């Protein structure tokens, strides 16, 4: 006698093997989409048209040079829809204009917001608190600022990360070349907390491995342990004790160090986040104005971040024109910056 | 611990009838696959140029997209063969 | 009880009712990492320009010479001394000493001691504790790393100046040269790294999320949570068992790690073995066995070369090549 | 009918050695045909 | 508490296999037992706590329970019927899928 | 103590909407390890 | 075999199952030696299958004849390879070799004796004898200096070592006359390990090298003899783990010195490995850029004595900080670099000017064209040269390969050490499985 909300409530949140429920109906149909335009666009889509490069299996390129390429520069920012002005319907030509890139960012985008949506589906139905949703803005906020927020503010898809390994890697020394990305504040803030959690996935790691409590009588300790035991595992107090006298200082709150654990990682990605917003504008930290005009005026002050700066001209220089063939850069060799020999 | 209600993977992937099914079934699944791309049917559906088609008598450079209202047709003369 | 000097000196080294746990590994530790930490901050703030190329150009890295914290930093030893020891006393003065890089080689030598000494420091004391000894092997990743750029790198290039500056910028210029030299993204090894720290970065992330999110109520609204935990407690502060009844349904039951154990050894495991194979990558780029070169890999029929997304890399390369040490090079080919 | 069940162990070595085989297959067309350079 | 009979590992063949997966050592509980490298047992087995909780982390949640499988699994219903069918289509689909693969190729 | 299990299920359409793609793009990239130019 | 319900290690620490099973220890260390045996004949065969005369060893991805060709196996004056046929003996004789290896390998670990303390009390021991100890340290102490003194009687009495310093061009050569001085032996162990000294690894003439192994010979023997006749002493006793994982992790740590030494030898030495079969090191090929443009400049016509870089340094020739006139540019930091090809040219005061533009000839400008195209720097997929460049040559040198691999094998032998010799203290201490609930050692502390 329940109403459909209710009858479709109890199958979605049904107890099965993989968990729908009501965020499932936006994850999954999104999902595989997303997963399955990567690796179709990897295996048979071409970037001939798109970025004169070649970025599939079929086209002879391996797992680290293929790509599911961005759309020409002259498209600019059209999401470019199977039906759109742009490849009218045209599924072959769709993929020769690089619409792939936007399904897979579009229908990629909506997957995480339905997995983000997951976590908060299941944690209400556990009764948990909902740390992990939170946790996942994080990866949320780099992707939405990276794949749309970035491109947005530049000339079009074109200057997205391309779906790929290399092109990733293109994307990153681009980001070197011309926006000095290294030298932003906020890509350091997220150095350190990237780095800084790896250090503390470690550091936490052996430390609990090493504090165990004899629990058995066999040299392999992962045995001697339950699921349901209500005494710790493994001793905070030696633990404490051990890293006061190595380090100095020490965790004393089993609670604080698992937050901190949460906090370093997603602190990290959201301050990188806001440096590519940044760069979304070209409002980027590439110089300091000050050792600029120190070193214009006196030609023996030299530094390392003159030395970078020498580094992204070159990288600027031999790298536009064929990263960037819609403007149509013709530089003779005599005008790009090149030093002695080499 | 316990368990959702499906049938054990491993039942499954040690049972007879599974194999004797997914004899034939995952074998028939890869010949496909080398068939789409072998019969040619893989550049002819996503468009990827062929070891021959890159490059054109009427254009020998890497192509070009500069119009977005006209790209259906743009693309159409980049990869006539 | 000990009367002997010795035994009474021994005792107090190994004493483990210090603030500061000293050893025999510190006895070691404590005089390098001090002599490093000394000439380091010395150097930082008021060293004179350093001649890094050899070519009689120096680079300033000091504060008091226009750096800031950011372009600050101790430059390398001089291309000219290459990897010849070069202590203060080696040199005819202390300017000449200053001109050459001589304080990074004070710094990197004594420093490289002090992390292998502070790696069995962690040993001692753990040993005095009675625990298990292994997380001095966890610290071997990040030791392994550091020796890898400030010791194994100069020593397969023939040259202290190749290896990383002691500085911010200066670590910036490192990477940069080296990803043109050695393409260093496409090496399989700091794709382990990288992995390295993103996995380790997420299983942090993951496992403080999965931990707070399951913490036992013993508290109320107007205090923090963490007040619910007191330090010494014999019981279990989260329920293991709803963190993985989340993990579980997240993404299937056996995704999870029901095992406590189990998933701290996987949280520690996953980033130091990571770390250990970018540690073993730079060591093996310090050789020149570089990375995947896949240029020019994708030709037409009629044998023009379609150009891929690492071709665009080594586009990016070829112009950092060509810039790094503009006056550095007589020669075309850069086999130093 | 025929009763039996296949082993567990077998299964995982027959299902390793296909996928080395199939890495080996792409490692081998890493070297040969197209993106070989050649 | 855990009650192991009913983890569905009751159905092992071979006995380490079973004591294994049930997380359970008759030889380490005695107290005169000693590990290969001299280490002289404290009189605990595998798991200290077992008893007070049932089992350790291995009988709690096992991934390997025979006893549920389902025992229409046992067998192949068609029988020899089914195998020689199944034979003879695979010889069959063998040599249509290799001439199609000879077929549609540049090969000779 | 006699279990009978359901063949279809929603366990099966997830794997076989990832395992049924797989192997016919594995047999499509395998074919192109054979292509010449 | 065991199982973890006897024997508290998983299947993934299985080998730790034998710690005091002697006898099937004995064929596991036996088996995997014929796994030793096995590969270097079966790696052996393969490289001379796969050798064309008409390329050098270094260009050819072969590390294990270069090792014969240095022994004087096959080759002639100049590094020329005359005959593989030696090559090929030596492999099958590893080959067949590893065959009765394997099988005792395999007796003395499925059928064998467990233990064997009872019925053999010669091979029996237990970890905990100390003196049972020493004599197997004693006993195969001695065969490694028996080892080292084959080297020596091939050296000196059959047929001769490659010297790639011979007079008359790199040769094999009879020893005649060792340097077995003490200052000689004990300058090289004490040597520091920095540029210009190079510790051991700056060892330059085959008289040193076999007046090495000759000192290592006899000491080997005298330390195999001491070793059996003496029980360890009391400063010893209380100083080490006399457990068998403890013995493991002192080898451990020791041929992770090895390892890190062995990445040094095949990176900057080129008498023991002699470039002629081995390649141009990284000093070698950045030395011959210099010489190989020198040479071509000078027939063009220009002064490279007075030629400026633009930095003002010379162009071609410079001064070491030491006053040594050496060669200029970046290859300034490889001015201590000494081969065969280039002493000709090198005076008491450096590289002589008068030789550099009359008495070039014309062998020195071929090897060092040569050692400047086979420069030690490719891919991972053995694409030759830098990293920015085409798919052209497929070269990694073998210097490479021996350096970057044996230096990830010395690493990884040393995170050995720290796993088997912190376990090893734990094990014996009696806390490597966890601290005890009931007497945690902290709690009963002064609280800091
Ligand atoms: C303390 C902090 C510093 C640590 C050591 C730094 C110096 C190591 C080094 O620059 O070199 C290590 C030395 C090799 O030194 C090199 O030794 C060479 C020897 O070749 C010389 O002699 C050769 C003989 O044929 C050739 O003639 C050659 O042309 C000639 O140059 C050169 O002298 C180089 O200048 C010299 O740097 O080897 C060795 O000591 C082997 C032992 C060290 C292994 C590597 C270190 C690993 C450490 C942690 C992991
Ligand atoms: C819940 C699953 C889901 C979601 C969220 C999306 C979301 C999206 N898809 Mg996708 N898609 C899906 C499933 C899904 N898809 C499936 C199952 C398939 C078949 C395999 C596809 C195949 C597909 C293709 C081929 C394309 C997309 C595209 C898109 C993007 C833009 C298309 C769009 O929404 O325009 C339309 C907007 C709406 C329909 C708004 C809906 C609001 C409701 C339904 C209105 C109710 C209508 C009703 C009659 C009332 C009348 C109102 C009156 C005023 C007229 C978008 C982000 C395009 C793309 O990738 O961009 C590059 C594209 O080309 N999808
Ligand atoms: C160099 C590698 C090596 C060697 C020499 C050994 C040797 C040994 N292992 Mg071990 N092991 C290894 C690697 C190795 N292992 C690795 C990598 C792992 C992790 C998976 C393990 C995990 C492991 C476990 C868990 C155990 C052992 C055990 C043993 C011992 C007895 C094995 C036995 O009797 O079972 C019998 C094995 C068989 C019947 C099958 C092998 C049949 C032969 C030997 C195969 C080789 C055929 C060969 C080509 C024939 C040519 C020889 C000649 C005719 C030319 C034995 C001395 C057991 C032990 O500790 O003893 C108490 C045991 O518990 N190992
Ligand atoms: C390479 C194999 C080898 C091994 C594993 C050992 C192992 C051992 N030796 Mg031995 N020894 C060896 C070769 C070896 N030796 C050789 C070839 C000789 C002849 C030179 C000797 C001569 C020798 C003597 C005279 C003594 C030992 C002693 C010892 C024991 C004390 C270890 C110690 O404190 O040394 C650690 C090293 C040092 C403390 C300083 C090393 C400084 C060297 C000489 C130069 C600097 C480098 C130990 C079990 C002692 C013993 O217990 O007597 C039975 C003892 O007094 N050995
Ligand atoms: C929340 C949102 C959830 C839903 C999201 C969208 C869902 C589905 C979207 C697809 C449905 C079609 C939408 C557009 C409808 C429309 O107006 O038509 C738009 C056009 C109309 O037709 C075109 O119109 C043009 C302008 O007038 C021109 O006239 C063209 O000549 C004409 O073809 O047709 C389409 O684009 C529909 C294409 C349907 C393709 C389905 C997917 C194909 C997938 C794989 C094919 C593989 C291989 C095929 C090739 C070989
Ligand atoms: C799974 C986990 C990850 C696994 C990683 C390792 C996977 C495979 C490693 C083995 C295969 C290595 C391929 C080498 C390719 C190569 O360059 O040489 C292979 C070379 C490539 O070289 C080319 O050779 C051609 C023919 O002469 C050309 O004419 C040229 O000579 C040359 O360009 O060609 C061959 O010699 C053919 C050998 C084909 C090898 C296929 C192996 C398939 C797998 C076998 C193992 C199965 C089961 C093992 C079970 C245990
Ligand atoms: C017993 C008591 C003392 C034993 C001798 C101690 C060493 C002698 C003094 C140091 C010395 O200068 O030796 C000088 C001797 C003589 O040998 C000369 O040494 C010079 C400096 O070492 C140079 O190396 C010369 O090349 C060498 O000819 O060589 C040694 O250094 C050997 C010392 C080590 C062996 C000592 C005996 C064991
Ligand atoms: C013997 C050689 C010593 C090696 C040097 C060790 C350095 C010690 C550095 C610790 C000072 C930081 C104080 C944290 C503040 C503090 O003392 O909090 C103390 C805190 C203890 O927290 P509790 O567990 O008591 O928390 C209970 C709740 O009340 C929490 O609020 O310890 C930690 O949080 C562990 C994190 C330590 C890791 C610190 C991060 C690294 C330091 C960064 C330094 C920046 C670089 C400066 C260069 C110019
Ligand atoms: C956004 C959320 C994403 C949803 C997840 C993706 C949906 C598709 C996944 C469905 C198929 C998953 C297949 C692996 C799931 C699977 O088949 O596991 C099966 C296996 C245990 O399952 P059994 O079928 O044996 O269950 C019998 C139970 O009664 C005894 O516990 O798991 C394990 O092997 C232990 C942990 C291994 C963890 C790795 C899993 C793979 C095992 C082999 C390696
Ligand atoms: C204990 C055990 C183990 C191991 C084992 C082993 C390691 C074994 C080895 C074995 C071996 C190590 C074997 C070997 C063999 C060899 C042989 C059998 C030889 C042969 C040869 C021939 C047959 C001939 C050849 C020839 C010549 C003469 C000339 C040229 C040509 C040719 C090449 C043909 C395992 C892991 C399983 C586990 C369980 C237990
Ligand atoms: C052959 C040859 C040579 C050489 C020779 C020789 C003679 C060698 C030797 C060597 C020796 C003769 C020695 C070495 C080394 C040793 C070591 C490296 C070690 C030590 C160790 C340790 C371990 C210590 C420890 C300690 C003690 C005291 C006890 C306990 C505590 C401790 C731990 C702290 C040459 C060069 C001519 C070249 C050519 C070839
Ligand atoms: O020093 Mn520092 O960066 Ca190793 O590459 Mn050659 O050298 Mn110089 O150039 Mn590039
Ligand atoms: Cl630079
Ligand atoms: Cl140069
Ligand atoms: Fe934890």
């Amino acid at each position: 006698k329940r109403g459909w909300f209710d009858v479709v409530d109890d199958w979605l949140r049904r107890d099965r093997f993989v968990f729908v429920g009501w965020s499932g109906l936006l994850l999954f149909p999104t999902a595989y989409l997303a997963l399955g335009g990567w690796f179709t666009g990897t295996t048979f889509v071409t970037s001939w048209y798109t970025h004169g490069l070649a970025s599939s299996y079929l086209e002879g390129c391996n797992f680290l040079t293929a790509a599911v390429s961005t759309p020409a520069n002259s498209m600019g920012h059209s999401l470019l829809f199977l039906w759109g002005p742009e490849a009218q319907g045209d599924f072959t030509r769709w993929c020769q204009l690089g619409g792939l890139w936007t399904f897979v960012a579009l229908h990629g985008s909506f997957s995480l917001i339905g997995f983000m949506l997951r976590q908060f589906e299941i944690a209400r139905s556990v009764k948990i608190r909902p740390y992990n949703a939170i946790a996942f803005s994080a990866p949320i906020s780099v992707f939405v600022s990276v794949f749309l927020i970035y491109p947005l503010g530049q000339s079009g898809w074109f200057f997205a990360p391309s779906f790929g390994v290399a092109a990733i890697f293109r994307f990153i020394l681009f980001f070197q070349g011309f926006h000095n990305w290294t030298l932003n504040p906020f890509h350091m803030m997220g150095v350190a907390g990237v780095l800084g959690a790896a250090l503390l996935c470690a550091i936490h790691g052996a430390t609990v491995e090493n504090t165990l409590f004899e629990d058995g009588d066999g040299a392999n300790t992962f045995r001697a342990f339950n699921p349901t035991q209500a005494e710790e595992t493994y001793s905070m107090v030696t633990a404490n004790r051990f890293w006061s006298q190595i380090f100095g200082v020490a965790f004393s709150n089993k609670r604080w160090l698992h937050f901190f654990m949460l906090f370093v990682p997603v602190t990290g990605l959201w301050m990188s986040a806001i440096g590519v917003v940044g760069l979304a504008l070209n409002l980027r930290a590439y110089d300091f104005v000050s050792q600029e005009i120190r070193a214009a005026e006196d030609p023996e002050f030299e530094t390392f971040y003159t030395k970078n700066i020498l580094l992204n001209e070159g990288i600027r220089a031999w790298m536009a024109a064929q990263d960037q063939p819609h403007e149509k850069l013709v530089f003779p060799e005599e005008v790009l910056p090149r030093g002695n020999a080499l | 611990s316990g368990a959702t209600g499906e049938r054990p993977f491993s039942d499954i992937l040690t049972s007879i009838r599974y194999w004797v099914i997914h004899s034939i079934t995952i074998p028939s699944l890869f010949i496909a696959g080398w068939l789409f791309v072998s019969t040619g049917l893989a550049y002819d559906v996503f468009g990827s140029p062929r070891p021959n088609e890159y490059f054109t008598e009427d254009r020998q450079e890497t192509p070009l997209i500069t119009d977005r209202f006209n790209a259906l047709e743009q693309v159409k003369k980049l990869s006539e063969v | 009880e000990s009367t002997s000097l010795w035994a009474r000196f021994c005792e107090w080294v190994t004493s483990t009712e210090n603030r500061l746990y000293i050893g025999w590994f510190g006895v070691l530790m404590i005089p390098t990492l001090l002599t490093a930490t000394s000439v380091f901050i010395i150097a930082f703030i008021a060293a004179p320009p350093v001649d890094i190329d050899g070519i009689r150009e120096p680079v300033s890295g000091s504060l008091l010479y226009g750096n800031n914290i950011i372009t600050g930093a101790i430059i390398p030893t001089s291309n000219a001394i290459g990897l010849h020891f070069y202590p203060i006393w080696e040199a005819a003065s202390l300017d000449e000493w200053l001109y050459n890089g001589g304080p990074y080689q004070l710094i990197v030598c004594h420093f490289f001691l002090g992390v292998c000494s502070y790696m069995g420091r962690e040993w001692e004391l753990s040993f005095r504790l009675g625990m298990r000894p292994w997380i001095a092997v966890a610290y071997s990743a990040p030791v392994a790393a550091a020796t890898a750029v400030f010791i194994i790198y100069p020593l397969g290039q023939g040259s202290f100046s190749d290896g990383m500056p002691l500085g911010i910028s200066g670590t910036f210029n490192f990477m940069i040269v080296f990803q043109a030299e050695h393409n260093i993204l496409m090496h399989p090894f700091h794709m382990l790294g990288v992995a390295g720290v993103f996995g380790g970065s997420l299983f942090s992330a993951m496992h403080g999320s999965l931990v707070t999110s399951s913490l036992i109520r013993e508290t109320t609204e107007n205090e923090s949570a963490n007040e619910g935990y007191k330090f010494g407690q014999e019981e279990e502060t989260y329920n293991i068992v709803a963190a993985h009844g989340y993990f579980g349904r997240l993404i299937f039951q056996y995704a999870s790690f029901n095992n406590s154990r189990s998933l701290h050894f996987f949280l520690a495991a996953w980033p130091v073995v990571g770390i250990w194979f970018t540690a073993l990558g730079i060591s093996t780029m310090a050789f020149n066995l570089n990375g995947f070169n896949f240029n020019q890999s994708v030709v037409d029929s009629q044998g023009r070369v379609i150009n891929t997304w690492a071709d665009i890399i080594n586009r990016a390369n070829l112009g950092m090549e060509v810039m790094h040490e503009r006056n550095a090079h007589n020669f075309p080919l850069d086999l130093a | 009918g025929t009763t039996g069940r296949i082993p567990l162990w077998l299964v995982g070595t027959v299902a390793g050695v296909a996928v080395i085989a199939l890495v080996g297959i792409f490692f081998y067309g890493s070297y040969v045909g197209l993106g070989s350079s050649l | 508490k855990i009650d192991i009979s009913k983890q569905g590992l009751n159905s092992i063949q071979n006995e380490t296999v079973k004591l294994n997966l049930m997380g359970k050592s008759k030889t380490m509980e005695s107290k005169d037992w000693v590990d290969p490298q001299g280490r002289k047992g404290k009189g605990y087995g595998v798991y200290r706590f077992a008893n007070k909780y049932g089992a350790n982390v291995d009988g709690y949640s096992p991934i390997y329970t025979p006893d549920t499988w389902s025992e229409s699994g046992d067998s192949y219903k068609l029988g020899t019927k089914g195998l020689i069918a199944w034979a003879g289509l695979i010889v069959v689909l063998l040599g249509v899928g290799i001439n199609l693969v000879i077929s549609t190729s540049a090969l000779g | 103590k006699s279990y009978t299990y359901p063949i279809f299920t929603v366990r099966w359409l997830a794997v076989h909407a990832l395992a049924v793609p797989t192997v016919f793009f594995l047999g499509a990239i395998t074919a192109m390890q054979f292509i010449q130019r | 075999g065991r199982d973890q319900e006897s024997t508290g290690f998983a299947w993934w620490a299985g080998n730790a199952r034998l710690i005091n099973l002697s006898g099937k220890l004995l064929g596991a260390h036996v088996a995997h030696a014929g796994l030793i045996v096995f590969w270097a004949g079966a790696m052996n065969l393969f490289e001379v299958a796969h050798f064309v005369p008409e390329k050098p060893m270094y260009e050819q991805g072969l590390i294990l004849l270069p090792h014969l060709a240095t022994l004087g196996y096959g080759v002639g004056p100049g590094g020329e390879v005359i005959d593989t046929y030696p090559y090929f003996v030596s492999g099958v004789l590893h080959l067949i070799s590893s065959a009765v290896l394997g099988f005792g390998g395999v007796y003395h670990s499925l059928v064998g004796p467990e233990t064997l303390e009872e019925s053999f009390p010669f091979f029996g021991y237990v970890w905990k004898d100390k003196n049972k100890m020493t004599t197997i340290l004693g006993i195969h102490l001695i065969v490694l200096g028996l080892g080292a003194w084959l080297l020596v009687w091939k050296a000196m009495y059959f047929g001769g070592i490659y010297d790639t310093w011979a007079p008359g061009g790199g040769d094999v050569r009879i020893i005649t006359n060792p340097t077995v001085s003490p200052g000689v032996i004990f300058g090289y162990l004490f040597r520091s390990p920095f540029g210009g000294d190079g510790w051991i690894v700056s060892v330059d003439n085959m008289e040193d090298v076999i007046g090495g192994h000759i000192w290592i010979g006899t000491l080997c023997i005298f330390g195999g003899i001491w070793h059996i006749l003496t029980k360890p002493w009391a400063w010893a006793r209380r100083a080490f783990v006399w457990s068998g994982e403890a013995y493991l992790s002192y080898s451990l740590g020791a041929i992770s010195i090895m390892g890190f030494t062995a990445c040094c030898m095949a990176w900057f030495n080129t008498t023991a490995y002699p470039s002629e079969f081995y390649g141009p090191t990284g000093p070698e090929a950045s030395q011959s850029q210099t010489f190989t443009f020198l040479v071509r400049d000078q027939r063009l016509g220009a002064n490279v004595a007075s030629a400026q870089g633009p930095t003002g340094l010379g162009k071609y020739l410079m001064r070491s900080p030491t006053g040594e006139i050496i060669f200029g540019g970046e290859t300034m930091r490889f001015w201590d670099f000494r081969g065969p090809w280039l002493e000709p040219l090198r005076g008491p005061n450096g590289l002589d000017l008068n030789k550099l533009k009359n008495d070039i000839q014309p062998w020195q400008e071929r090897r060092a064209a040569e050692y400047m195209t086979h420069a030690p720097l490719g891919s991972l997929n053995s694409v030759g040269g830098v990293a920015t460049e085409i798919n052209a040559v497929n070269y990694v040198s073998p210097r490479s390969w021996l350096a970057t691999s044996h230096f990830c094998l010395g690493f990884f032998f040393f995170v050995g050490h720290l796993w088997h010799a912190g376990r090893a203290r734990a094990a014996a201490a009696g806390f490597e499985k966890g601290i005890d609930r009931d007497n945690e050692p902290v709690l009963s502390m002064r609280p800091l």
